[PDB]
């Protein structure tokens, strides 16, 4: 009934905790924002 | 959790801000990204498949087509597209928005909508609403001020988006009430006016 199997991102996949957007594991600072990974 | 970041773009003073605002939940719990001059409002829909979450980009500023600061556009999964029916400047810029945006965001899910249809002297009417059909998206009149189809862009992205044509949400979020009066009798007619002008070249 859910939607979860259409949304497996790589382990390690992290979401920016001042504007939302989801980021790649090798990222170490947001994508969009640029706020550092905590 | 699934989350889905949503660009709401459009002239200022279409009335992004009251549109978005009406979802309480969304508002008592945005934040605030100071680099980008954005406020993103995480809107919670609950779906017959469980709940769906938009968080809406919505600029703090008065920003041209073009103007969005670089970051506002990355990685947004969908869109809506604003314009004011009272003017009709900002519907002739619909274009301009709908390019800005595709130059980051190549094949997004995108509703245009209409808002401020309370005000009884409409200057932008169903019959002059195509950019739409010659682009294939959906288009919604809406009313921010009175809650008036607030919940159809949502809906039609989430089909979009989990790939469902039968989602439904199974109740309304809370919402602020209605600050102005929309006509039932005239939602009935635009809604009428616009399915006349789908079906007729
Ligand atoms: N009558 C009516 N006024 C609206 C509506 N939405 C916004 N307004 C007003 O239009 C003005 C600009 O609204 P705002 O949300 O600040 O537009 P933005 O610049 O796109 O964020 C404000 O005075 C709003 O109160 C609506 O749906 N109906
Ligand atoms: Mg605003
Ligand atoms: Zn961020």
């Amino acid at each position: 009934s859910g939607f979860g199997d259409k949304f497996k991102p790589a382990i390690g996949t992290w979401d920016c905790d001042t504007c939302l957007v989801q980021n790649k594991p090798e990222a170490v600072k947001c994508v969009a924002c640029e706020t550092p990974k905590p | 959790q699934v989350q889905f970041k949503l660009v709401l773009v459009g002239d200022g003073g279409t009335g992004k801000t009251t549109f978005v605002k009406r979802h309480l939940t969304g508002e008592s719990e945005k934040k605030y990204v100071a680099t980008l001059g954005v406020e993103v409002h995480p809107l919670v829909f609950h779906t017959n498949r469980g709940p769906i979450k938009f968080n809406v980009w919505d600029t703090a500023g008065q920003e041209k087509f073009g103007g969005l600061r670089d970051g506002y556009y990355i990685q947004a999964q969908c869109a809506i597209i604003m314009f004011d029916v009272t003017s009709r400047v900002t519907y002739k810029n619909v274009p301009n928005w709908h390019r800005d945006l595709v130059r980051v965001c190549e094949n997004i899910p995108i509703v245009l909508c209409g808002n401020k249809v309370d005000i009884k002297d409409r200057k932008v009417k169903a019959k002059s609403i195509v950019f739409h059909r010659k682009k294939n998206l959906q288009y919604y009149d809406i009313s921010a001020k009175s809650n008036y189809n607030f919940e159809k862009p949502f809906l039609w992205l989430a089909r979009k988006l989990i790939g469902d044509p039968n989602l439904e949400f199974v109740a309304m979020p809370a919402l602020a009430p209605p600050e102005v009066v929309m006509d039932p009798a005239l939602a009935a007619q635009y809604e009428h006016d616009l399915e006349v002008a789908q079906t007729t070249a």
